[PDB]
């Protein structure tokens, strides 16, 4: 129950995000290679998100500290800071 | 006291963009210690004309796509199709775009015919 | 309401008067809107930051319009920065001499 | 040695044709196309490549009589293309002289001047058909050879532009003439129902120019359809055959013909195509594949320009279809070299 | 005695302080003048990291004033792994240090 | 007249990096305990990196750390690795490392 | 005015200096295609840091590039260069 949702992260929506990608062929041991390396790209980002909401003396997790989070890591993303 | 026009720095510089909160924005953000006047004017039309490319090119892709409305896929489309903006925001993620439509030529199966 | 009172300042007004001197009948939505907010944001934040540093190297405790200049042809690549700075200028010449 | 090819004429009483004027050499292969004089054999092959080859920077890349890489002049007078090097002019004419002409951007040059002995060069009559047989003895190809058209015997030109309009283009390049309409060039849009008394009626034509769409496809019609009536007319416009009068041709293609329709279009033309590369901005901009019979326009191509590289800019142009402007900027630079043809509006 | 020939701006480094250092870890190791431009360009480098980052943070929470708080949250994004989980101890004990050395 | 720097402990001056925070334009405000902070992070950051540039000179038997010694100082340990991941320290070379 | 254009100093970069830039970069084994590759590339690299390098010149009005606009011009492409100053 509390180790299983790297699991959530299913089959088919690894299928959906390699056919936007445009792979055309999927082998078997690419699910457990990609769940990994998205854990990992999770943790680089919290890591530093809940470092802000520390700094902040608050509890609570905003967008601003996800945008900041990715900014310092070179992945500026848009349309979530006003 | 004062008997004058209340004529704002924007509409004496010919731009839209606003010349005194880009001014308060250097003086805010510590930049440096003194800010000139030229700076907050040029700034603001280098931002005037950079956002002026972006929604030309939007509103281009609005076009093709039969809508009267910019969407995110279009800015996507907008700047992701255009090489110099690619290059400005190689490294910026735009949420809700997608990708560029665009399958590599090895993918695909041969629709040809045998000349012999 | 005067205890509910913050104006979170933006760039909507203005980028929808640029988009109506573009195209006179094209709208935009609010998801795009706060993109090109974050867009006019980070723009600025990154000519501001690379003119700080062009001039806290040359020892100058003032940002003028060269040192936009100069961040200008530092950051946007190619004919766009030549374009931007033909801008700029002339925008900062009609500035000066107006009334 | 570029002090002494002056002094064994004055001196020694030598003729011009037993020294090499190119790099002073004293080994003289054949006599030299434009002037009086010998040329020694590697300065030869190189002065019928260099001829060939266009630069985007300049009317010539390397350098007319000698073919130096540096010290490029501007001729003066606009309706000029010939370019000669600083060497040149010091050697031959007098030292002190290629820094004066070089000072000015209207300063006529040696071809322009109503008198062509400016003290060590010698002009030729009818020039272009011993030039012509200059290109048969050694040049291995007989590329299509029109004579040239005098100064003081020069005709307006007469454009006919199908399926894309170029009066912008020749305007600024300067072969049609602003603020007067006299109807030097007719833009024809639907030619479906042009015959020979209509061309007949649109008074006599000296150049034809024709041109693919732009890259988002603006009209419903095969493309092969302007290379075929760009043909027909192309022919109905040729003078009658045995008649001293220039006729000049270009069918310009931006990537929009397959292979199939590529070997069609230069069987008719009867030459391969000319592919044109545009300013890196990084990788690669665009691309355009040219036919013409006007000089110095088949050593246009660049043997660096791939084949694969240009099929997957096609396909990411095609497929993607940002810009739609006619490259017209692109085909531009390739009526260069037929300044010398025709009368030029400054 | 001469004095003052050639009047030069004296540009500051951190090069006899990487020396004392080095003669706290390495009683008789001594490094080059390359090496030691290094060292100075390293000190300068990481410097302007933390300063940068602790600049951030200040005018992200709209605070005017960088204390030694804003420092260690650059430290702990700025450095990874265990060298944020000793260098965060080291610094809180400087400070402990010279708050209570009077 | 104590200074700063033995006040707290330390070997990296207090007042110049108070005066470099102050110079750089980074705050309105700069606090008392915060050069004394980023004095004690940078000492640490250079004692490792020197303690590491020691050893391999010792493993080199040289009492001289030449800027190869902080090329394998810094390239062998992984977190230093990390952070100058996109930084190229001049005289140094790389790694001795051969594909299998 | 005085000052002879270089050209052909592409054709500088030698084929043993490839060679030993692949030997440092563990390469077993070169094609000969290889080294135009390579020109081109450093070629566009030099291109990109001198185009930065020369415009730092030019807003501190000097005629001189500097090791520190070097510096600037690669720490700017973060690529942080060490023992010149930074
Ligand atoms: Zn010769
Ligand atoms: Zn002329
Ligand atoms: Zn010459």
């Amino acid at each position: 129950v509390l180790r299983d949702n790297i699991q959530g992260i299913t089959k088919p929506a690894i299928r959906r995000l390699a056919r936007r990608g445009g792979v055309k062929r999927i082998s078997g041991l690419i699910y457990e290679e990609t769940r990994g390396v998205l854990k990992v790209f999770l943790e680089n980002v919290i890591r530093d998100a809940v470092t802000y909401t520390e700094h902040a003396k608050r509890k609570t997790v905003t967008a601003m500290d996800v945008v900041y989070a990715l900014k310092r890591q070179g992945r500026t993303l848009y349309g979530f800071g006003g | 006291k004062t008997r004058a026009k209340a004529k704002t720095r924007s509409s004496r510089a010919g731009l839209q963009f606003p010349v005194g909160r880009v001014h308060r924005l250097l003086r805010k953000g510590n930049y440096a210690e003194r800010v000139g006047a030229g700076a907050p004017v040029y700034l603001a039309a280098v931002l005037e004309y950079l956002t002026a490319e972006i929604l030309e090119l939007a509103g281009n892709a609005a076009r093709d796509n039969k809508k009267t409305r910019i969407i995110p896929r279009h800015l996507q489309l907008a700047v992701r199709n255009d090489e110099e903006l690619n290059k400005l925001l190689g490294r910026v993620t735009i949420a809700q775009g997608g990708v560029l439509p665009n399958i590599q030529s090895v993918l695909l199966p041969k629709k040809t015919e045998s000349s012999k | 309401k005067k205890r509910r009172k913050t104006r979170k300042e933006s760039y909507a007004i203005y980028v929808y008067k640029v988009l109506k001197q573009v195209h006179p009948d094209t709208g935009i939505s609010s998801k795009a809107m706060s993109i090109m907010n974050s867009f006019v944001n980070d723009v600025f934040e990154r000519i501001a930051g690379e003119a700080s540093r062009l001039a806290h190297y040359n020892k100058r405790s003032t940002i003028t319009s060269r040192e936009i200049q100069t961040a200008v042809r530092l950051l946007l690549p190619g004919e766009l920065a030549k374009h931007a700075v033909s801008e700029g200028t002339k925008a900062v010449t009609k500035y000066t001499s107006a009334k | 040695g570029r002090d002494l090819i002056a002094y064994e004429v004055k001196a020694n009483q030598r003729n011009i044709e037993d020294i090499c004027i190119c790099c002073g050499s004293l080994q003289v292969h054949t006599q030299h196309p434009l002037f009086e004089g010998g040329i020694c054999a590697p300065c030869k092959d190189k002065f019928l490549d260099a001829l060939f080859l266009y630069d985007d920077d300049g009317y010539q890349s390397y350098c007319s009589i000698c073919c130096s890489g540096e010290t490029l002049l501007i001729c003066g007078n606009p309706d000029c293309t010939r370019c000669y090097c600083f060497e040149c002019v010091d050697s031959l004419v007098g030292p002190g002289t290629s820094g004066k002409v070089h000072a000015m951007s209207n300063w006529v040059c040696y071809l322009c001047l109503p008198s062509s002995r400016s003290g060590l060069l010698q002009r030729r009559r009818k020039w272009r058909s011993q030039l012509k047989a200059f290109y048969d003895r050694e040049s291995e190809n007989p590329l299509e050879m029109f004579e040239t058209v005098p100064v003081w015997r020069r005709q307006p030109v007469r454009v006919l532009s199908l399926f894309e309009d170029i009066k912008k283009e020749l305007t600024s390049l300067g072969f049609l003439e602003s603020g007067s309409d006299p109807g030097q060039l007719k833009h024809v849009v639907d030619v479906t129902d042009t015959v020979r008394k209509d061309v007949e009626e649109w008074g006599p034509f000296d150049l034809v120019y024709g041109a693919t769409p732009p890259l988002g496809h603006t009209c419903d019609r095969p493309p092969s359809w302007y290379l075929f009536q760009f043909h027909r007319l192309l022919q109905y416009a040729r003078p009658k055959p045995g008649s001293p009068g220039p006729f000049f041709w270009m069918f310009v293609d931006n990537l929009v013909l397959n292979k199939e329709d590529l070997d069609v279009a230069s069987r008719f033309l009867e030459m391969e195509p000319v592919t044109i590369p545009d300013v890196h901005g990084g990788s690669l901009q665009n691309a355009v594949r040219v036919w013409s019979n006007i000089p110095a326009i088949r050593s246009r191509h660049w043997a660096l320009v791939s084949e694969e590289e240009l099929s997957l800019l096609a396909q990411n142009k095609q497929s993607s279809k940002l810009a739609a402007k006619w490259p017209t900027k692109l085909v531009k630079n390739c009526f260069l070299p037929l300044r010398e043809y025709f009368k030029y509006f400054s």
